[PDB]
RNA sequence: AAAAUUUUUUGUUCUUAUUUUGGCUUAGUUACGAUUAAUAGGAGUAGCUUGGGGACAUUCGUAUUCAGAUGUCAGAGGUGAAAUUCUUAGAUUUUCUGGAGACGAACAACUGCGAAAGCAUUUGUCUAAAAUACUUCCAUUAAUCAAGAACGAAAGUUAAGGGAGUGAAGACGAUCAGAUACCGUCGUAAUCUUAACCAUAAACUAUGCCGACUAGGUGUUGGAUGAAAGUGCUUCCUUCAGUACCUUAUGAGAAAUCAAAGUCUUUGGGUUCU
RNA sequence: UCUGGUGCCAGCAGCCGCGGUAAUUCCAGCUCCAAUAGCGUAUAUUAAAAUUGUUGCAGUUAAAACGCUCGUAGUUGAAUUUCAAAGAAUCAUUCUUUUUAAAAUCCGAUUUUGUUACUUUGAGUA
RNA sequence: CUUUUGAUGUUAGGGUAUUGGCCUAACAUGGCUAUGACGGGUAACGGGGAAUUAGAGUUCGAUUCCGGAGAGGGAGCCUGA
């Protein structure tokens, strides 16, 4: 059965801290705990190991990325600018 | 979409007759239209008519005699028992001495006087004054 | 087409629409509402009996000018209080402080009539004798 | 889904006098099925009345006709 | 039109004569052989008809032989497991889905994809009512990309 | 009147609006210079048609009738 | 191969053959075996086909404003008339060089595209949509739709940016009997971008959607067919699809007016909502 | 449109209204009208109401088309398979008599040849 | 919505004048529902019938006959076809 209506992941925080703070935490930690595509080996098995390091469970390559996601738009834009030139 | 060919045919005939056109064309044809036209021909309301053969549903050209007042269908084909004809004809026809209400009967298509003569009922199709 | 279904198997739709749309008629809703047994002093009767409590005079509406004579009555049946008009010329002088009177409607069952504002009742008998036979003054005298 | 017991549905049209038209209606009937037949949800069966066998059963099946449907059995309309 | 507002009436119309024209010289046998050879190269029935109209001289296949293209194709068990027009609809849907996965602000493409998938479901229901598709044929919107 | 329309007027309407629907296209024989070969072609063709002996273009697809190679002569096929 | 009867091999255990019933392999013969292709629908193919349909990136323009320079001197703004305001510590005005944010004049129309809300500088890449042409394929696959789903101007809410001009609130100066207003000088949120909500407008053609029929003329946007003036391009004719206007209706309305708001006591083509 | 009284008072009047010193409407006298051994009043209900509309309403401006599209149930869905012919009895008409494909039951004669809805005629009924 | 405490079926018994979850034991997971289940209201006993209506319809039926139920409110019991 569906065990929760709204809070989902943040049900571990109980009733503390206020509802909007828990909402922002939920938005961040959905991104932080996801799985990402490894463009080197093709499998979707890249997970965060520290605040800026991402490692693939299969080929074991380490990539420097963002804090809560593997890529950030500001770096994507700069890289695309340079590659276009 | 169409949903009927009899209603369109009768409506086109009625519209052409109000203007004195002497001839009109009916795009889709069927055996029911043929029987209805033959019955109007029998009572002297129209002239001869022609059936054109394309390799699809045919077409019809009829001759008009400036003589029809009205010809329309009753869309839901209600079924009528032999002893309910009187009420329907009282409601639908302009007089007790002329006009025709047409039924489809297990013995074919006929008006109400012939239906009474044959002791049968049926479902209603249309009428013409 | 004209906004209705006309097919040989479309009876449920027509039945249900007529059922739903009847509630917009004022007459039907007045006659079929469950609250009429509650918001009606007579409670469905045509006549009622009561005890006179107070005599009053009521103004007429704007274009007219008069002082119409009425009484205030407490019903025996349920204890409610109403206002009833006394018709005739000097007929208020036939009524004492707390007599028993029959009252009826006033002709427009739920509505006020003519010149009086907010009066829907009319006295017909006082002290077990008719008001008309008492106004004719040649027929009967008050039951002393 | 029961043991040697099935449910069948019957469809019919009801006439309304005021509007001169019809309606769709249905009623369910529990029946007994013997192991000599092999039925599935969608077939046509013929049943005959017997004495009461339980709280709800008074008919049992005598003949089966194979038939194929495409939606759920409760959504088909057949008159016979 | 089924979805938009168009009211065009462009179409082809057949001649009155149903028999083969008097100047045509082929035999039905090599016409069927041409059908089979041309389908071996990977052409759909409509493309086959167009090619026979233009590159060879054949106004209508049904006038010369007695059968239509799909029947003579099915006589040798060559017809595809998925009918043609349904296949084209699925290809369009998968292309639109890829583009949309790349661009999340393109609202028009969302509308058009909804319309195409409604069409797919309706046509699929029609084909399943006949025995042309297995009864447990579903069209999941995620596994359709690999459907060759 | 309505049963016997003037054929000059009828050849002026849309193909779907005349009493008997008839197509406007036809088939024809094309003889291009210095090729000594007769080929059947369809007016309103949609592909590019080649000569059998030498691969020379006979027509070019357009939005209506096909465009014939310059210098070629055509003749209708009767039936 | 499987069974009913004929005799049958000697009062019960005792022997054999018959025709006929249904399945089975085996090669031939038969008039042997499939309705159109809807001025219904879906798909397809073609054209240096059409469009201010959508998304992302990219490019240009004056204006305004900030800053730096530049030359000269007494006012400049603003109004019905004035005040508030700026100014010899150089205002306003002219000339040049840099940066910033929004916007896209003239062309531009009783013209184009989109389901509606909406959409207007250049170039590229994705992405759909008509319309026309067709002797291509399928063969009824369709119309309208309670529940349910997608999108939905302006304002408003949340977070991070950006922040020139305009400017709900607020503060001043005037007019007035009063003026918390109309006029004027400042000016905060907002207006713009990215990620999420909200689901409303005179969201109007105040006219639901699909199909049939009924009248003449003048235009205009996009194809196609057929003929002439041409330095395979224009003008004319015919036809399909959008889109306006004029005249008139033994047609309609209470009228205004209407090409549908007509074909309705001569009342019924299908269907949803009020 | 008769005679007296009252004078926005008293009162009447289902509705429109009457009454402020010359009231055809109040209070009375006379005279007339209606139904009549019967005639008024109150409440409910039917027709009138085509103002609940299946027969049979209305939705530009009078009350009223969802902001727009998709969509399940429901409602509604093109044309095609045996069409004819030849007599009679009838005041042109009505009623009928003959059968022109095929197969299975009488050594070229008889009759049989998908289901429902629907309509005709019967049975049974205080 | 129903089903712990019979709701829907199967097997074997008990009981009754007989069939039946009518009741008991074991076993399976069923049964109904937008074509309106489960609930609320009725100044609701059902019918043969009554009033008014051109034809459609709308409203009434405690009350001569037929069927049902009760004897201040509930539950038990004897005699007896
Ligand atoms: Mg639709
Ligand atoms: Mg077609
Ligand atoms: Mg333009
Ligand atoms: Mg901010
Ligand atoms: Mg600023
Ligand atoms: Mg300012
Ligand atoms: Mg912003
Ligand atoms: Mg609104
Ligand atoms: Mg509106
Ligand atoms: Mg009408
Ligand atoms: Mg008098
Ligand atoms: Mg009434
Ligand atoms: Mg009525
Ligand atoms: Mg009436
Ligand atoms: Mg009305
Ligand atoms: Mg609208
Ligand atoms: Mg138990
Ligand atoms: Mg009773
Ligand atoms: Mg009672
Ligand atoms: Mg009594
Ligand atoms: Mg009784
Ligand atoms: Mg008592
Ligand atoms: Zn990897």
């Amino acid at each position: 059965s569906r065990r929760t209506k709204k809070v989902g992941l943040t049900g571990k925080y109980g009733t503390r801290y206020g509802s909007s703070l828990r909402k922002q935490i939920k938005k961040i930690e959905l991104m932080q705990h996801a799985k990402y595509l490894c463009t080197f080996c093709g499998k979707t098995a890249t997970k965060r190991t520290c605040v800026g390091i991402w490692k693939c469970k299969k080929c074991k390559r380490k990539v420097c990325g963002g804090a809560w996601s593997l890529t950030t738009p500001a770096a994507v834009a700069a890289k695309s600018t340079i590659i276009r030139l | 979409v169409r949903m009927s060919v009899l209603a369109d045919c009768l409506k086109t005939i009625n519209n052409a007759e109000k203007r004195g056109r002497r001839q009109v064309l009916i795009r889709p044809s069927s055996k029911v239209v043929i029987k209805f036209l033959q019955y109007m021909q029998k009572k002297g309301y129209i002239g001869s008519f022609e059936i054109v053969d394309d390799h699809r549903s045919g077409k019809i050209v009829v001759n008009l005699l400036g003589r029809i007042n009205k010809c329309a269908v009753i869309s839901p084909r209600y079924d009528v028992k032999l002893d309910e004809i009187e009420k329907i004809i009282t409601s639908i026809l302009p007089s007790r001495l002329f006009g025709h209400l047409i039924l489809t009967t297990p013995y074919g298509i006929m008006d109400h006087e012939e239906a009474r003569r044959k002791h049968t009922g049926g479902k209603v199709l249309g009428f013409f004054f | 087409g004209s906004g209705k279904p006309s097919g040989l198997r479309a009876a449920r739709k027509l039945r249900i629409r007529r059922r739903t749309q009847r509630w917009a008629d004022k007459s039907y809703k007045k006659s079929h509402l469950g609250t009429r047994w509650k918001s009606n002093p007579f409670r469905g009767s045509s006549h009622a009996k009561g005890i006179v409590v107070e005599k009053v005079a009521i103004e007429a509406k704007q274009p007219n000018s008069a002082y119409r004579k009425c009484v205030r009555v407490q019903l025996i049946k349920n204890g409610k209080k109403i206002t009833a008009f006394v018709p005739g010329d000097g007929c208020l002088n036939f009524i004492d402080e707390n007599d028993e009177v029959l009252v009826s409607g006033f002709g427009r069952s739920g509505h006020s009539v003519g010149d009086l504002p907010g009066v829907k009742f009319k006295v017909v008998k006082v002290a077990r004798v008719s008001l008309l036979a008492l106004f004719k003054e040649k027929k009967e005298k008050p039951r002393s | 889904k029961m043991k040697r017991t099935i449910i069948i549905r019957r469809n019919y049209l009801h006439y309304v006098k005021k509007y001169n038209r019809f309606e769709k209606r249905h009623k369910n009937i529990p029946c007994h099925c013997s192991p000599c037949f092999d039925v599935k949800e969608g077939d046509i069966v013929t049943v005959g009345q017997c004495r009461p066998l339980s709280k709800t059963v008074r008919f049992n099946v005598l003949h089966v006709e194979k038939h194929q449907i495409f939606g759920s059995a409760r959504k088909q309309f057949v008159l016979f | 039109r089924m979805y938009g507002k168009g009211k065009g009436i462009s179409s082809s119309t057949l001649p009155y004569k149903r028999k083969q024209p008097s100047w045509l010289k082929q035999k039905p046998s090599e016409i069927e052989d041409a059908i089979i050879k041309l389908a071996k190269k990977g052409q759909t029935p409509s493309q086959i008809g167009a090619t026979l109209r233009d590159n060879y001289g054949i106004p209508q296949v049904k006038s010369v032989t007695g059968n239509k293209i799909l029947r003579i194709l099915r006589a040798q068990g060559i017809a595809t497991t998925i009918p043609e027009d349904l296949y084209f609809l699925i290809k369009k849907a998968v292309s639109m889905r890829k583009h949309l996965e790349k661009n999340k602000k393109d609202k028009d493409c969302k509308f058009r994809l909804i319309l195409t998938e409604s069409k797919i479901h309706r046509i699929s229901r029609y084909y399943k009512r006949k025995k042309l598709l297995p009864s447990n044929w579903k069209y999941q919107s995620s596994t359709a990309s690999a459907l060759i | 009147d309505l049963l016997n329309p003037d054929p000059v007027e009828e050849s002026k309407k849309h193909k779907l609006k005349r009493l008997i629907p008839t197509p406007n296209s036809y088939f024809m024989d094309v003889k291009c210079p210095g090729c000594l070969q007769i080929t059947t072609l369809f007016s309103h063709a949609q592909n590019v048609v080649l000569c059998g002996s030498c691969n020379i273009m006979l027509c070019q697809p357009t939005g209506g009738k096909c465009k014939l190679t310059e210098g070629c002569s055509f003749r209708k096929k009767i039936e």
